[PDB]
């Protein structure tokens, strides 16, 4: 019936991060929430995952909660709570580290989680489909869509490239490692 | 400015 | 299994006022359809109202009724057509009355009704969960988002501020009075 | 539960061809995808209806795609697989041979055949209910806004205005055709 | 020109 | 060194009217300075030119009063200040007259008359050398780009298409006139 | 809206 | 003939900035270049001047650096390279000022002082024309919509308004006092 | 006073064909003037200078024919008209080259010609003092900005890179061979 | 450029 | 983001 | 579709 305590916490903090970059202004939660910037910042912990809580315009929020709803909600559904926040933390971290290495720390979005859950649930479901999990033929579409569009740069928005591979490498992997008996 |  | 009389009249009627509006123009529509705009104009009752039923582009029009079906499907479904009309008579004159006080009679479009049956779907089922309505929690979401972005001008059209606010706070109150036992 | 074979397999064809006009370039596919534009490959058949599958924008090929989805869904589950292929067929070379005849060969998209499918899904529920197909109320509207902004060039790209109208007429005398008992 |  | 009164006053008048639009809002200013759209207005004779006074953006304000500067100059120097004005009124109410015919009364904007300088200064030149005015050949070029984007649409804005060549063919017509000794 |  | 030294070496730095921007990313500069954004930085000197220096995007860098060569090419052949130098550390430090105090330190662009600069040419032309500078008629046009555009939004980008008000204001006082014999 | 031979015929060519690419259509064009795409084509001379002849929009052609008529004319007139014939081919073909080796044959417009213009002017300016010819110090600023915004792609315009760069090459190598006693 |  |  |  509906989006269990994972999906709904991960879309209120994104909702709230939002509004406070509407407020504040975005450069000041950026400070705050930003892969660390300077060496005085590596022992801020979260800044390694919190980068993935900002979005930067009304479609940009829109589309990755729009992804994370559907995907993170199956994933809590029908695996739990726990697999959700394991992905999305792992998800978060390497995406961040790659996309930092490759063009350095002013990035945001929820979209290396969103690739990640996408590469996950599609082949969680094809290795292992006694699971309970899979992405169903029309959203493998749409999916599919949706990751062309990143990498050709499809948008009209500068694109976290590092982010997008690592997550969908990241959530293909945890789906092979997930789907070994 | 910002990539996403 | 379907929208009720009440959301597919005004759906209906939204096409056909934006249909008429491409054939003939937008300023010939408005000439008759916007808040009055002349004191010799003052006794056309229906100009109260019928600023709701304007739509100015593509977007405009998709999303605005793409709320309306859902909310308005939902109240008509389970409170009721005459309730869905008395929600949509007072927020679209309330909604007009502050809008033309903050910045004049030009203005169009559902989203006093969409905001005021936001606010009015959220806090009747979190104050009267027994009406047998509620706004689910991934929607609450999405609402949340919708009203940031009119407030904080996200949408890339210059917005009809006070209607807005006076929309969200009659919905608010009506929910507020109906779950009063 | 999920969509059948025609409507999946137009859906991959269209993805395939979309990664090919990214990796190769729009033109290059065109080349060999659009519409005859020289006599020389007036026995090249194939294109008289792979101008369907070119796709020239995120928003082009999504919105396509949703369409075909739930309508070409539809048809395919409540009339078969052959009744889909059928109507695929007619309207792709019709839209495509009244387009080219307004404005010649420098088109694509899966808009003829949606249209086509709108018409056809509408007119059939309507004058054969006993079919077990029809267009939701709700998307009724959706259809007809869709069917203005194309009419009216509301989305912000050049239209193929002959295959608009030449589709929807198709749609409409098949599903005349079919409701004759 | 209009507000929406 | 300096434009003259004419070329000023004109262009302070377009200022002035846009600082108004501003300040006021555009359907307020249009409903005093738009061309007659009720039989009520047809003896307000302000109306048939000062359409001609109403811009719409920055970019519509700053290449028509640009042209103006330029055009109506140059006019006004070699032929002098009553020429000016009577090219100005000519073409201001004769491209009125034709815009309102084909499209009603909801345009505005100086392309008319500068559509008519462009057409006078270059016609007069070439067939009236001695007059001491003519278009210098790079500026020959820019118009002729000005007058395809106008008439195959290529600004980004919906076109006074009968302003346009009503204007253009007023101005020809007037410089053939002229050139007769 | 208007024609520019 | 050509721009004076204080003309150039303000066009240069611009220039350098916008290709630092381009390489190393704005934010980076900005952490080096804005107005101070933290207390830990308020005696880096610099700050309250290089905020002048950055631009955002091709047409914010081309048409500030089109006025600043056009008023402060004039103000230093005219008054000298002293003056430039003076009405342009005023202008940028007062305007810095005033736009952080409206609207926090993230801002940023050469406009304070291009403001200060239409100011003070027209202001010092019409109360000391014995001076030698003087803003051209046509160039008084342009400058007032400009001025209109800032205060208006019309540029499409979001605006320095504490920044944009604080340097006409410097210009026109200044000017004043210049005047004065 | 006025734009020799070759700086007019240029620029009269570019606006026929821009002409012809809006009545025709801009693929139709292509399919005649673009650089070879199949190697039936390899023979027609024309088609690797022709390239150079095609505008895709009116930002497009406006900005290379504004440039052109500038330093093509300076060109013109201090070195005559051979002088500016021998650039334009040297240019046209080794930036087509260039770029079709990149990108594939499906690009167009002046800006190999032109970046090689400015790149010519300039250094022969510096280095060749004597010959008459230099690019104006403020247009020295925005010839470089043009260059960075080719080189970030800040146009927001799918570049042609290789042009870009073989243009510049090629007008600083002739610049230095030209100034050699 | 094309009809989409 | 930044204001200009 | 086309490079410029
Ligand atoms: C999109 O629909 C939503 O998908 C989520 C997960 O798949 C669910 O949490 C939710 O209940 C459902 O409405
Ligand atoms: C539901 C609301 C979600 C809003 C986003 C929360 C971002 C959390 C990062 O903040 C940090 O949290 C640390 C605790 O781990 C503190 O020690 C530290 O001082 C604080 O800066
Ligand atoms: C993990 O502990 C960290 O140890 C560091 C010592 O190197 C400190 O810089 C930092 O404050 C502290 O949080
Ligand atoms: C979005 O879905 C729609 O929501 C409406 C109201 O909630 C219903 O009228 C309709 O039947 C349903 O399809
Ligand atoms: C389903 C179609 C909906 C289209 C929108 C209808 C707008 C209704 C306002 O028009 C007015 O209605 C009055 C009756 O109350 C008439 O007295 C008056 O002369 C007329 O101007
Ligand atoms: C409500 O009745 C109104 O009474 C007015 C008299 O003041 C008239 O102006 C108007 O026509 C009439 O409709
Ligand atoms: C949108 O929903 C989809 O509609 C299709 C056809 O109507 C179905 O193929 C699919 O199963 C369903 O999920
Ligand atoms: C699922 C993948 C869909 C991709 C789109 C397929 C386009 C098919 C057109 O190609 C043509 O097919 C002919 C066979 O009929 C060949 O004879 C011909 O040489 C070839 O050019
Ligand atoms: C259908 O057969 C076609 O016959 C033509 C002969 O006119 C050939 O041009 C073509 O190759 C061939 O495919
Ligand atoms: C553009 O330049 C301007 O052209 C005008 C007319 O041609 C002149 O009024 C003015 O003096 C001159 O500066
Ligand atoms: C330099 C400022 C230019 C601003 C634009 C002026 C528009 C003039 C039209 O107004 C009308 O003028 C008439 C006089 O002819 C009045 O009788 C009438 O009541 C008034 O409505
Ligand atoms: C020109 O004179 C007009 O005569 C009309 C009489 O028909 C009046 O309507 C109008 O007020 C008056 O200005
Ligand atoms: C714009 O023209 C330029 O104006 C500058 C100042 O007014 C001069 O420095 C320069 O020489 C001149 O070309
Ligand atoms: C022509 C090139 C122009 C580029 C822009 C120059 C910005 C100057 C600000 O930098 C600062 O300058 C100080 C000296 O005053 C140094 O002490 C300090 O460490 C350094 O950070
Ligand atoms: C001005 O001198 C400043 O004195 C400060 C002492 O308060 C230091 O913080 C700073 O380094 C130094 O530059
Ligand atoms: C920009 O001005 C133009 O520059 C050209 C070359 O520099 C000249 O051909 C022309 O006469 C002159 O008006
Ligand atoms: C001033 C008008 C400029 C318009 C652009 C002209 C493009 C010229 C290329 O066309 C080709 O020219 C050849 C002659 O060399 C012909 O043999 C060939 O058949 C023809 O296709
Ligand atoms: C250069 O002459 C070319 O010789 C070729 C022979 O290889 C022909 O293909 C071509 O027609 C002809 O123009
Ligand atoms: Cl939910
Ligand atoms: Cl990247
Ligand atoms: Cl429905
Ligand atoms: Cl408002
Ligand atoms: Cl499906
Ligand atoms: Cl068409
Ligand atoms: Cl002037
Ligand atoms: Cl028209
Ligand atoms: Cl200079
Ligand atoms: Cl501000
Ligand atoms: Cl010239
Ligand atoms: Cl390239």
């Amino acid at each position: 019936e509906r989006a269990g305590p994972v999906t709904w916490v991960m879309m209120i903090a994104c909702v709230v991060v939002f509004i406070a970059m509407q407020i504040l202004g975005d450069q000041e939660v950026m400070l705050w929430l930003a892969w660390p910037f300077d060496p005085t910042l590596k022992f801020e912990f979260w800044r390694y995952f919190t980068h993935a809580l900002m979005h930067f315009s009304l479609m940009h929020i829109l589309f990755n909660l729009l992804w994370w709803w559907y995907l993170g909600g199956a994933v809590e559904k029908r695996l739990g709570s726990g697999k959700l926040i394991v992905i999305t933390l792992i998800s978060a971290l390497l995406s961040g580290y790659v996309q930092q290495k490759f063009s350095g720390p002013w990035f945001g979005g929820l979209s290396g989680v969103v690739y990640a859950l996408m590469g996950y649930v599609w082949l969680r479901g094809e290795r292992d489909p006694q699971s309970g999990i899979y992405l169903q033929r029309g959203l493998i579409i749409f999916a599919l869509i949706w990751i062309v569009a990143g990498w050709f740069d499809l948008f009209g928005m500068s694109m976290a490239n590092g982010a997008h591979i690592a997550g969908l490498a990241v959530g293909l992997a945890m789906a092979f490692v997930d789907s070994l008996n | 400015r910002v990539r996403h």
